[PDB]
């Protein structure tokens, strides 16, 4: 059993820029037949995994020729000339030198733009999930860039650390932001034995972290 | 045209057995390669087994003895036989075709989800999202749809059947102790809602659950 490194876990890359990620194997590669058994394969939001380079440089039919393979023993790169919004998602390059073929851990291609501050909404618990006995508040983060950011929640003004889910969209294609939602789950009987409700984010474009907030009795 | 479909997927207890199929078109199925490669919830990618032409079968050491893939020529489907399933089967299941020879995984299917788990089906509850009040009125307004409880994967979420698809986001659910959570926001001309109106669409097909729940501006008697 092989292992394939790869890196880097995340390529931030300008539009027109060139990306490069690369491979090693902890084994010598095996060749086949001669050629060297490496692929890259690019996972696109959403879509399944598809081929694009294959023994190593040969570029699978439809590949713009922009993408190209390199490398040599257990060492093996994928470069793209100019990056282009479209090829935003995760590669991974493959090893198939012997039984059991092995992906490296992939590559999150990220495309780098200008930063952007998050539009916050809070959402308070609805009607019917109160008359449940639950109580989850919402807060949406959306179209941010830089990925990294903070959601602090404060109940009446304390910092509230268990019970938050947060969960991120891909980036998205069409404006390279990301979007991110912030879940505080409560009990119907505590959310009703405080008042004020606030989510902060703190994000790179700002000390000041954006704030939004309700009261539990108001309109 | 090559064109791979999975199917059989679903949610199973540990120990438990299940058959994934993988309907083949547009190519001579007994001359190509044919693997199934999974990827799991860090979406790392997992080669499982493979069958060449030859009737030759190979596994991953973690299936060994568990796993059986198989193809059945006339029917032109792929199979893989999955027993003493471990939680560590839980994956999305690809079924690919060599480019030829053992070169290449080309025109993998969409996948089939297997969930390996003790948990029990579960509906969603869908919850409407509704500003604060209308004091903080620009022309644009947010809302959403809070869908917790589920299980399992996968839910689907559309605004107004479908008609509404511009300025969504809807975010990978969340599994918190056996239930998941999942939210989709959707931003539209604050004039236009509440007087049109605004409706989320919830599907969850383990359940055979189907939801419609519109949006209403909070009481505010
Ligand atoms: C998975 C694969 C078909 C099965 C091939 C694999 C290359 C390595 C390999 C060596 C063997 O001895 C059996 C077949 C396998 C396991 C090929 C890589 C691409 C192709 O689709």
């Amino acid at each position: 059993d092989v292992v394939v490194t790869q890196t880097p876990l995340s390529l931030p890359v300008s539009l027109g820029d060139q990306a490069s990620i690369s491979c090693r194997s902890s084994e010598v590669i095996v060749t086949r037949n001669g050629y060297t058994p490496i692929e890259w394969y690019l996972q696109k939001p959403g879509q399944s995994p598809k081929l694009l380079i294959y023994k190593a440089y040969k570029r699978f039919p439809g590949v713009p020729d922009r993408f190209s393979g390199s490398g040599s023993g257990t060492d093996f790169t994928l470069k793209i000339s100019r990056v282009e919004a479209e090829d935003l998602g995760v590669y991974y390059c493959f090893d198939g030198s012997t039984v059991p073929p092995k992906f490296g851990g992939g590559t999150k291609l990220e495309i780098k733009r200008a930063d952007a501050a998050p539009t916050v909404s809070i959402f308070p618990p609805s009607s019917e999930q109160l008359t449940s006995g639950g109580a989850s508040v919402v807060c949406f983060l959306n179209n941010f860039y830089p990925k990294d950011i903070n959601v602090k929640w404060k109940i009446d003004g304390s910092e509230r650390q268990n019970g938050v889910l947060n969960s991120w969209t891909d980036q998205d294609s069409k404006d390279s932001t990301y979007s991110m939602s912030s879940t505080l789950t409560l009990t119907k009987d505590e959310y009703e034995r405080h008042n004020s409700y606030t989510c902060e984010a703190t994000h790179k474009t700002s000390t000041s972290p954006i704030v939004k907030s309700f009261n539990r009795d108001e309109c | 045209e090559v064109k791979l479909v999975e199917s059989g997927g679903g949610l199973v207890k540990p120990g438990g057995s299940l058959k994934l199929s993988c309907a083949a078109s547009g190519f001579t199925f007994s001359r190509y390669a044919l693997s199934w490669v999974r990827q799991t919830a860090d979406k790392r990618l997992e080669w499982v087994a493979s069958i060449v032409s030859g009737g030759n079968t190979y596994y991953s050491g973690s299936v060994k003895g568990r796993f059986t893939i198989s193809r059945d020529i006339a029917r032109n489907i792929l199979y893989l036989q999955m027993s003493s399933l471990r939680s560590e089967d839980t994956a999305m299941y690809y079924c690919a075709r060599a480019y030829y020879g053992y070169v290449g995984l080309v025109h993998w299917g969409q996948g089939t989800l297997v969930t390996v788990s003790s948990a029990k089906t579960t509906p969603p509850s869908v919850y409407p999202l509704a500003p604060g009040s209308a004091a903080q009125t620009n022309s644009m307004v947010t809302l959403g749809c809070l869908v917790k409880g589920y299980f399992p994967e996968p839910v689907t979420v559309t605004w107004n059947s479908g008609s509404l698809s511009s300025g969504v986001h809807t975010f990978p659910a969340v599994l918190q102790s056996d239930l998941y959570t999942l939210s989709s926001s959707v931003t539209v001309p604050s004039s236009t809602w509440p007087s049109e109106t605004v409706t989320c669409n919830v599907a969850h097909p383990a359940s055979s659950t189907k939801v419609d729940k519109k949006i209403v501006p909070r009481d505010c008697g």
